[PDB]
RNA sequence: CCUAUAACUUAAUCU
RNA sequence: AGAUUAAGUUAU
């Protein structure tokens, strides 16, 4: 049960892969992507972002990197349905946190 | 010149151009139904002896209609015209001009508006089918509107599994078939009346259903003429199903314009019906025709009337047919029981045995009700399923089951240990493909939908029944017949019983549960009465190299208990006999490869090696192709059983193993026909199945071949023979059959295992045309197999140095072993590391099960260290160092036990 | 190389089978997919993004905490 | 021994399948029958009084049961209920083209006979 | 839920 | 050397 658990991330950790380590650091975060991730040329992804440190890390305007690829955001809503635009991150309102970002890669 | 031009038109007025130059012939390759003391055979030759003039439409374009001028004497001239005066007022008849015109004064004989082809073309280019040259096919298809001539740009487009479309294009050709076939039994009512008696061709029709041609016939007293129709109608007989022939017959007045009859739902005799279908457009076939195959003489007339009811049952609706039940009163309980049963090929079947009032059961009967689907399907609801095309008969529960399939577990310290040792780099020999597949909850019915691939199918009957006389002797030194239930073996159990015996437990329960008598008071029942059974379809959790799910079939307990009781004399003699041509039973172990290869190369004189493939053949076997092979295995049967009981032992096969109801995710449906792979007698009727595709096919070879040409007189006589055994003698020539028999076993020598089969053949015949070759088994499953064999599944070898390519799916090397070479089999190593790194279990990862389950592995691994690859020879030394590192982490480990598992001495 | 992540794929489709994802057919049978189509692969760079498209299956629930590893 | 087991289950199998049984439309076939005698393929087909239709995609849908009501085997079957693949009650406001991408293919309709 | 047949290997009893 | 049971492996 769990030793299949723990087979499998130490010989994913050897695949030594960016895509695999960037989406298992991001969830390590608890920066986990909602759906499943698309390989096609341009479908819909939502990634739920806890908090401020680890979006700045991730999005600097309306792209972010994600599995070793560029998906341009589209959509940010906060714990609701509550549409945000993008010019509001900032440290400066920070207190102005489940996020959800739904956005389209290239 | 123009003079000669201007008497072909005649009263006709229709505007020609010549297809020749001047007044000389035309010469065309045609093919010939030809029977001479000269030639005999079905081939393509050359016709020199017409003239052949195209008619111009009103735009001045070419049409279809062709004026054809035949010059050969002035005896076959005044005796063909005395002929047509009495045939010219049919209208089956061409209409014939004769004059003479002076090139010196030649006599003529014109005949009128006749299409490019006859029908001998049509049925030598589908019976004999070549992608790349299929160009008179491709012309047939074009011109009477069956496609465009941009259909043939998509690849694949003959192929009838990667193209079902075809289909539809070869029903396009039905409709001028039933017209031929009209005017042929309308040709034979004129030449009765008129007192002629002749034989009739396939290549003296046009495709317009005309006939022409009389050079062959005499005169009689009239009233009384005979009109020869086997040849006709026994090689015309595929084409009726490949282009259903018969559609017409489902509407109102056999119209296609109208809709269709709207049979009684309550109605399954048709009997009447089928009688009426064959004097309609078989009427001059001469032999006896049983609607209802429990009249029929022996097993011969049993294939022969079965083979025009798969005819005759496309015509009917598909709910009359199956079990046909009837209610009776369990101490005044009434019940829903099958009293009966309505066969595509057989008929009717009433069961003799019953009782409409009883007042306890037994355990017999009981059984034979529980196994009935009668009453299971009179309590489920009604299904309609439309994943599908195969008929459903009812749900069973309320719910859809939707069986996935499990991955396989991953062997982690194996995999380590192969990594450590040097495997799997980049750019190696040896890499992992065969794995376990998940499958989805889709899975199950996707995989019982590939009974799509099997169609309604007719076979040449004269041609069949000579192959079925040659099969019986490659049978002929096993013995069988019935036993009794105590001289039964069984192999396992704690087995499934299948549904719905697998609810209160394994077939050790039922066995133990009958005493002998009982076992024997139904196996006596089945002998009397036909019992319809349910087999269940359960997906296969096995390692495989493609991701297609695989389904087993699991048979009911009565029928394989009375199979078993049946069959097992039969199936024990053919599993333990050496040297014979069928080597079920034969080890690869103890020096036994090289035996079934010395074997197989016995006396070729220039020997060559082929194997090849049968595409979906579980799937897309005909059904009259598994009643013949059934009946061969029930050849040993003739002093132990009555006529009535091996018909209502062959009923009740087809009952339950061939078109019975199966059970699919709590649903049950109707299987068209196959094999199922639960019977006790799979492996060795696709091995009957084998050996009659390849006797047809090298009929099929030795017939086609010109006999002008054949250097050989032996050979030329033996085709003259095989024409004459075949198309005009009736009865049995047990001496022929003989003779073809040691001819087959002298040029084309076989080894069967259950579809596998690998011939050592002369290739100097083959060359010729003599004996058999890729092409002709692939013509021969185009038009009776109902698939298309590419040449890529196939395999040759022309050096038998290195033995056959693929058997059993393991190869072959010559190894020097002691003082002589034999011949080793080794396995793919990705299957053998595929065993290794993937089990099915997770108890299978440790050292407890894992040491008996790698010798076992690198038994079968051993002969790779005789490959000149060094990766495929480490392989072996991997094994054996994972069984020592097995043997130290809690007389094998030591490399010399394996050898002796391929030395002779046992 | 490319036998890691066809063994890494089997080893991660058995763990999602021991979630209980073939609750949903819809997840399982596209994990069905991704699963036999890395099986299927021959180029390393169509086996890597595929196994990317079904870790992200079980980066999606928290059923397997991945802190703890 | 083990043989009453067996036996009493197959008796007691058998018997709540006549319980099951319909019992008077069958009648109504059975003896309009020239010999008493019917295909088994017609017995499901005019006598049961539960339909389950498994449908794939959502054009099979709207050429088989669009509407409450449709007509299959010369009857007229009125939906109860639908499920899904992973037998959850859906709805027919939610068997849509627009939303037939979101359903879990196939869905399985059950009609009594009206 | 887990088929049929064939071969082979291992373990344990009786001969 | 033979038979029986249990388990396993391969083939079809
Ligand atoms: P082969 O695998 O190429 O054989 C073809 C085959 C049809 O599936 C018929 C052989 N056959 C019949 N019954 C079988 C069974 O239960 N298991 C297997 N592997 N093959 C069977
Ligand atoms: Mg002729
Ligand atoms: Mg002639
Ligand atoms: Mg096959
Ligand atoms: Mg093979
Ligand atoms: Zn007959
Ligand atoms: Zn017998």
């Amino acid at each position: 049960t769990s030793a299949m658990q723990t087979m499998l991330f130490t010989m994913l950790r050897k695949l030594d892969n960016d895509a695999l380590n960037n989406i298992i650091n991001n969830a390590r975060d608890g920066c986990v992507p909602l759906n499943i991730i698309p390989l096609t040329t341009a479908a819909k992804l939502m990634v739920v972002i806890p908090d401020y440190n680890t979006y700045k890390n991730t999005c600097d305007g309306t792209t972010f990197t994600y599995a070793s690829a560029l998906w341009e955001i589209q959509q940010v809503v906060d714990a609701d349905s509550k549409i945000v635009q993008l010019s509001e991150i900032s440290m400066d309102n920070s207190p102005n946190w489940p996020l959800i970002v739904t956005a389209l890669r290239a | 010149a123009q003079s000669f031009l201007n008497r072909v038109c005649g009263v006709s007025a229709a505007r020609l151009t010549p297809c020749g130059t001047g007044t000389s012939t035309d010469v065309v390759y045609r093919a010939f139904d030809i029977y001479n003391d000269k030639v005999a055979g079905f081939a393509k030759f050359l016709k020199t002896n017409c003239c052949r003039f195209q008619e111009k439409d009103e735009d001045d374009n070419l049409i279809d209609s062709y004026f054809v001028v035949k010059r050969h004497t002035f005896s076959n001239y005044q005796h063909e015209e005395t002929i047509y005066n009495l045939l010219k007022d049919c209208p089956a008849v061409a209409k014939h001009d004769f004059f003479k015109f002076r090139i010196d004064m030649v006599p003529h004989i014109s005949r009128q508006r006749l299409t490019k082809y006859t029908m001998a073309d049509l049925v030598y280019a589908l019976r004999h089918f070549d992608e790349g040259n299929c160009d008179t096919l491709k012309e047939i298809l074009v011109t009477y509107n069956c496609c465009d001539d941009d259909y043939f740009n998509k690849k694949d487009w003959y192929d009838f599994v990667e193209n079902p479309d075809i289909l539809r294009v070869y029903a396009n050709l039905g409709e001028r078939v039933r017209q031929a076939l009209l005017k042929t039994v309308q040709f034979c009512d004129a030449m009765r009346n008129a007192g002629i008696v002749g034989v009739l061709t396939l290549d003296n029709q046009d495709l317009n259903g005309n006939w022409y041609d009389f050079g062959d016939f005499i005169q009689t007293t009239p009233g009384s003429g005979v009109p020869v129709v086997d040849s006709y109608y026994s090689l015309l007989m595929p084409i009726l199903t490949l282009t259903r022939a018969l559609t017409a017959e489902s509407h109102v007045d056999t119209d296609l314009t109208k809709p269709y009859i709207k049979w009684d739902l309550l109605k399954y005799d048709f009997t009447e019906e089928r009688l009426k279908l064959f004097d309609r457009y078989f009427k001059y076939w001469d032999q006896t025709y049983h609607p209802n195959c429990v009249n029929c003489l022996d097993d011969r007339c049993i294939l022969h009337c079965a083979n025009f009811n798969v005819l005759f049952s496309t015509v009917f609706p598909p709910t009359s047919f199956g079990p046909l039940v009837r209610k009776i009163f369990v101490d005044g309980v009434p019940f829903v029981v099958s009293t009966g049963y309505h066969f595509r090929e057989l008929g009717v079947v009433h069961n003799q045995d019953v009782n409409l009032h009883s007042s306890r059961l037994s355990f017999k009967e009981l059984l034979v009700y529980a196994a009935d689907p009668a009453m299971h399907a009179a309590s489920g609801n009604l299904l309609l399923d439309k994943r599908t095309t195969c008929f459903s008969v009812a749900a069973l529960t309320n719910n859809v089951a939707f069986q996935t399939v499990k991955p396989g577990n991953f062997n982690k310290d194996f995999y380590d240990f192969a990594v450590s040792k040097g495997f799997f780099k980049e750019g190696s020999s040896v890499e992992l493909k065969h794995f376990f597949f998940a499958q989805d909850g889709n899975a199950a019915i996707s995989d019982y939908d590939y009974y799509r691939y099997n169609l309604p199918t007719m076979c040449d009957i004269r041609q069949l029944l000579f192959v079925v006389e040659v099969v019986d002797k490659y049978f002929d030194c096993y013995d069988g017949g019935c036993i009794n239930a105590n001289q039964v073996i069984v192999n396992n159990l704690d087995k499934s019983a299948g549904f719905p015996f697998n609810k209160w437990g394994k077939a050790r329960l039922y066995y133990d549960s009958m005493s002998y008598e009982d076992q024997d008071a139904l196996f006596a029942y089945t002998k009397r009465n036909v019992i319809p059974t349910i087999t269940q379809m359960n997906l296969k959790y096995a390692i495989s190299a493609k991701n297609r799910a695989r389904t087993v079939a699991g048979v009911s307990i009565c029928s394989t208990m009375t199979n078993r009781q049946f069959h097992q004399k039969l199936l024990k003699s053919i599993a333990a006999t050496r040297g014979a041509t069928v080597v079920i039973g034969t080890s690869k172990f103890y020096g036994g490869w090289h035996n079934m290869l010395k074997t197989v190369y016995s006396d070729v004189e220039n020997p060559h090696l082929m194997g090849w493939d049968y595409p979906k053949c579980d799937r897309a076997m005909p059904n009259m192709l598994r009643i013949m092979a059934s009946l061969v295995l029930a050849r040993k049967h003739t002093t132990c059983c009555s006529l009535s009981h091996r018909f209502y032992r062959l009923a009740n096969e087809c009952a339950q193993v061939l078109s019975e109801m199966v059970m699919c995710g709590g649903s049950l449906y109707v299987k068209p026909g196959g094999t199922s792979s639960g019977d006790a007698t799979t492996a060795y009727a696709n091995s009957v199945f084998n050996i009659c595709q390849a006797v047809t096919a090298n009929v099929n070879a030795l017939l086609s071949t010109d006999g002008n040409k054949i250097a050989d007189k032996y050979v030329r006589n033996l085709q003259h023979r095989l024409y004459e055994c075949l198309y005009r003698n009736r009865d049995v020539d047990t001496d022929f059959v003989n003779e073809f028999y040691a001819y087959l076993r002298k040029h084309f020598s076989m080894m069967i295992l259950s579809d596998d089969a690998v011939v050592c053949f002369n290739s100097t015949y083959a060359s010729q045309g003599l004996v058999a070759s890729i092409k002709n088994f692939k013509s021969v499953l185009y038009y009776q197999n109902n698939v298309f064999m590419s040449e890529a599944k196939c395999w040759t070898e022309t050096d038998l140095t290195k033995g056959p390519h693929e058997f059993c799916s393991q190869h072959t090397m010559l190894v020097k072993q002691g003082d002589d070479y034999v011949y080793l089999p080794y396995p793919d190593p990705s299957r053998i590391l595929g065993a290794g790194c993937f089990v099915d279990d997770i108890v299978k990862t440790d050292g407890t099960l894992m040491i008996e389950r790698f010798v076992s592995l690198a038994i079968d691994a051993y002969p790779l260290t005789k490959h000149p690859n060094q990766e495929y020879a480490d392989v072996f030394h991997l094994y054996l160092q994972y069984i020592r590192k097995l043997h130290d982490e809690l007389r094998y480990w030591e490399p010399e036990f394996y050898e002796a598992m391929y030395t002779p001495h046992t | 190389k490319m036998s890691d992540v066809k063994c890494t794929s089997v080893v991660l489709l058995s763990v999602l089978q021991q979630l209980r994802v073939e609750s949903s057919s819809k997840l399982w049978a596209q994990c069905v997919q991704l699963h036999n189509d890395i099986l299927l692969a021959k180029d390393t760079t169509e086996a890597f993004e595929k196994m990317v498209s079904l870790l992200s299956v079980l980066l999606s629930m928290q059923g397997a905490v991945d802190i703890n590893k």
